[PDB]
């Protein structure tokens, strides 16, 4: 039920405010900053994270 | 010797290369294509990220490899 998205690639944080996460993680997407930019939670962590480093499991309501 | 571009989508288009072909000409290749800046490309194989003055000959990178090249963002 909660759109979530699964990490398709490794993401490492190079800036302030970026969700780092592995290959093969689940994150609680929750919100979206742009075309390219994804907002969610991983572990308590919240940041943003490129859209075309994970899969969508559960499409946003549009 | 051929290689798999896959820009975001499900297939691969095959790219002919050689061994001391760099990363940043793979990029480019990319950047000319769908006409995106190629500081802002990135290179994804077997999941890991190529550094961009890593070469064929320098990388897990053989023939008839597929790899994930896109665009990524900075926010700065």
């Amino acid at each position: 039920d909660q759109p979530c998205c699964r990490a398709l690639y490794d993401f490492e944080p190079e800036n302030e405010g970026e969700l780092g996460f592995k290959e093969g993680d689940i994150i609680t997407l929750t919100n979206q900053i742009d075309e390219n930019w994804y907002e969610g939670m991983l572990h308590g962590q919240s940041g943003f994270f490129p859209i075309n480093y994970v899969e969508i499991l559960v499409a946003l309501p549009h | 010797m051929i290689v798999f571009v896959r820009f975001n989508s499900s297939y691969g288009f095959p790219v002919e290369v050689d061994s001391d072909t760099s990363i940043f000409q793979l990029k480019e290749v990319v950047a000319k294509r769908q006409g995106v800046p190629a500081d802002q490309l990135r290179v994804i194989f077997a999941g890991k990220e190529l550094q961009n003055h890593l070469t064929v000959q320098n990388c897990d990178l053989e023939q008839q490899s597929i790899v994930h090249i896109v665009q990524r963002p900075q926010r700065k």
